[PDB]
RNA sequence: UCCCCCGUGCCCAUAGCGGCGUGGAACCACCCGUUCCCAUUCCGAACACGGAAGUGAAACGCGCCAGCGCCGAUGGUACUGGGCGGGCGACCGCCUGGGAGAGUAGGUCGGUGCGGGGG
RNA sequence: UUGACUGGGGCGGUCGCCUCCUAAAAGGUAACGGAGGCGCCCAAAGGUCCCCUCAGGCGGGACGGAAAUCCGCCGGAGAGC
RNA sequence: UGGUUCUCCCCGAAAUGACUUUAGGGUCAGCCUCAGGCGCUGACUGGGGCCUGUAGAGCACUGAUAGGGCUAGGGGGCGCCUACCAAACCCUGUCAAACUCCGAAGGGUCCCAGGUGGAGCCUGGGAGUGAGGGCGCGAGCGAUAACGUCCGCGUCCGAGCGCGGGAACAACCGAGACCGCCAGCUAAGGCCCCCAAGUCUGGGCUAAGUGGUAAAGGAUGUGGCGCCGCGAAGACAGCCAGGAGGUUGGCUUAGAAGCAGCCAUCCUUUAAAGAGUGCGUAAUAGCUCACUGGUCGAGUGGCGCCGCGCCGAAAAUGAUCGGGGC
């Protein structure tokens, strides 16, 4: 909600910064394609998330839109597009951990994000943890 | 704090750095650009009365004679807090003007 | 634990990598080499062993160094090691994260509410010859309320601890 | 030759901040005064002149400390001149040279020419 | 006589100059691509010599906001231009 | 706009910049050719010296950001208090063409060298071009659409629709055609026949005609490796038999007393242990193991990466991988 916008699209390289790690939550969403996601996309999925578990735990979302997606009205050139419309999104390249939850039972966690991955437009895969860390 | 640097406006080389103590003052010809200097001057670190002001002076021809020793003449004066103003040098030699 | 390491004589860190090995390094203000493992090896070390317990490496002629993990990379496609360096213990304090473990159950159940490790593990400043397994965490008795950082932990003997203190290591929170 | 100190330049934070004791014989400063020179939109505060009684408390100088700051490898990757494979594509990968940024180990409370005064 | 550009023309918008970006680490570089200015102003807002150093933040202070003016520390530039 | 007549030889473009009542026109520059003149200075390469601000990356400024902490202030009863509703501020995580503490490869230029080339440089005569196009890489516009559109570096076509391959086919792969030969070696791609040259020699995979070019998502399709159980505390499949007692604790009980739904997850006690996964109605009342003996005496259940393949897969004149046929 912010600063002048209404940017150019770029594009998006090999996943440089498609791979963290998880850093609450106890398992995890990371993508494994790149891409845009529309906010419109990650509602769609923490809603469902939460909506899985009624009254459950904590949902964590890393990733978070901010580049506005523009477009024409259906007609054909000049200037760029009245912009937005539609609205905002993330970029996410292969790796990225999207969502993660916590506090509740992997039977239950797993199952969860299962169902998210169904709602982004990409290919996902599901985490644990135990890994990265910076201690001795 | 005073950053005065009234110098550091020295381009035409040759610097004759002054410093006026609470008793003493001190003169000095120096070479930038290559880091260095040549002829001095101090005030009671050589010898003289015990005036400021009339020593400043006695203490410049010691200057003098010392620098054109040497082959010295056309020069710049200095000192940043200087206020060119009690403490002075008003005297022959020296193509240094003033 | 422990587990050979074999001198990484330097060639081809792929190589290795796509071979069997995993590239790594060992150091100290006095020591500093190339070293070499395998990821089955290391994997199966570290998985349970990470980087809270003392590593004793097995140099192919007899040394037996005492060592911790400061710091390994990934291959960001696909969470696998990259690198790793080896921090070859002797006397001196050290710094190093030591675990915690929260026991019990705080108030968080009848409306809900779960609990949120901000700090899984914290460093301490401390001498190897003394090295704590984990540290105990008596919260239990706050619900979605505050949450205890810094000086609340009964840190044992040579654990001044080394961070802040502040840095809020737990917290309890509402559902969705 | 090696110490101490007053001027100065250079390197341009590894010399910084903050702590901790020390130095007044010399130097330096603060001090002693406002008659003269000259002074402050009002103040000798600062500029300035004349004096040296008192002081090292300020300030500066010199040491020690790592808590902040600054520096900071090696490894390893990202990316990449050039060359080149796979797949329908989205993209993935090798060969040959280069090679960070972060982070780790660790380093640091300076270094160094010139001219002076004193043992 | 009743202009040109123009993802046909008309309608619409535009037409010179300045500054970022696009621009791919020398320059230069397109599109009816993104985003803002100019068609003036200073007789001191110019010379030179000599002085001073900001904005903020924190306390303390009659009227006094949350900055009127004062005093005290901290503040290398985030003010000014 | 159309037309422009004999022959051979040599070199050979351009479709860009600027200004144009200019935009399918023109002037100058750029690229071409000829003459003369200067002679190692050319492209490209090696070693040095600076310049730079991209790719990456990073938050130190500008902004943006999810969670927690702490906390002016601000709602709600109102003092205490209460969910980051929420300033700064500190963490944990991050994002940016018009952000940068940082920063490559690389590019530009100067010097010293190499480098005799249809290289250069100077002057002058003659031009044409100023309508490009594809492909690759880097970016805009588009819809991370177009044989789309604009630029940037390169290349090829243009002018190499001359030659080999790709079924055919300007620009993809190979390669720059003075001419002749019923000579040889090789490119690419090929060696079952059409069709030149192996039905060549090992080692594996696939049974769809995949190969013969469709996605999310699905399945004990196959073949090769891994970790967790756990099997004389000898069931893994038939199979026998109990199908335990306070369990029948919660709102709603009209009914939860698993076999309504939100609160439990103790106990008694052994065949063992259902805090009950399961067919129901009015609960309840019954069924199977989710546990255990007899024989039976052996490999069985649980997750996971890799290779190949399968479902997902519907269009119009007759069909086919170029065909045959594998």
């Amino acid at each position: 909600r912010m600063k002048y916008r209404k940017q150019q699209r770029g594009r998006l390289k090999g996943a440089t910064k498609g791979g963290d790690y998880v850093a609450f939550g106890d398992y995890g969403l990371v993508a494994l394609e790149p891409a845009w996601i529309t906010a419109q996309q990650i509602e769609a999925a923490r809603v469902a998330m939460v909506r899985h578990f009624r009254r459950g735990g904590k949902i964590f979302i890393r990733i978070f839109p901010d580049k506005p997606y523009t477009k024409k009205p259906l007609e054909v050139r000049m200037g760029k597009g009245k912009g937005n419309v539609e609205g905002y999104v993330a970029v996410v390249k292969p790796g990225r951990v999207m969502f993660e939850v916590a506090g509740v039972t992997e039977e239950q966690a797993m199952e969860a994000l299962r169902i998210a991955g169904h709602k982004l437009p990409i290919k996902t895969k599901i985490v644990r943890r135990d890994a990265y860390d910076e201690a001795q | 704090k005073f950053r005065v640097r009234n110098r550091i406006k020295r381009t035409g080389r040759l610097r004759l750095s002054v410093f006026r103590s609470l008793k003493h003052i001190y003169a000095q010809i120096i070479d930038d650009e290559k880091g260095v200097t040549l002829v001095s001057a101090s005030s009671l670190a050589l010898k003289l009365k015990g005036n400021k002001t009339e020593v400043a002076r006695q203490v410049g021809r010691a200057l003098a004679e010392k620098a054109l020793a040497l082959g010295i003449k056309q020069v710049a004066f200095d000192r940043g807090p200087y206020k060119y103003h009690g403490r002075v040098k008003a005297l022959a030699e020296g193509a240094r003007e003033g | 634990y422990r587990l050979k390491a074999y001198y990484r004589e330097g060639e081809k860190p792929s190589a290795l990598r796509r071979a069997g090995k995993l590239p790594g390094v060992m150091y100290n203000r006095h020591l500093n080499r190339k070293v070499y493992v395998d990821l089955v090896e290391f994997d199966k070390v570290f998985r349970q062993a990470s980087i809270h317990h003392v590593i004793v490496l097995e140099l192919p002629d007899g040394q037996s160094l005492p060592t911790l993990v400061r710091q390994v990379n990934l291959d960001k496609r696909r969470r696998r090691p990259e690198h790793v360096d080896f921090f070859v213990l002797s006397d001196e304090p050290v710094e190093m994260y030591v675990p915690l473990r929260f026991v019990g159950t705080p108030a968080g159940v009848r409306a809900g509410g779960v609990l949120q490790e901000i700090h899984r593990d914290i460093l301490v400043k401390v001498s190897p010859r003394n090295i704590p397994e984990f540290i105990e965490v008596d919260v239990s008795g706050l619900e979605i309320g505050d949450s205890l950082h810094a000086s609340d932990l009964k840190l044992p003997p040579g654990v001044e601890l080394a961070v802040s203190p502040e840095e809020t290591i737990a917290a309890v929170v509402p559902p969705e």
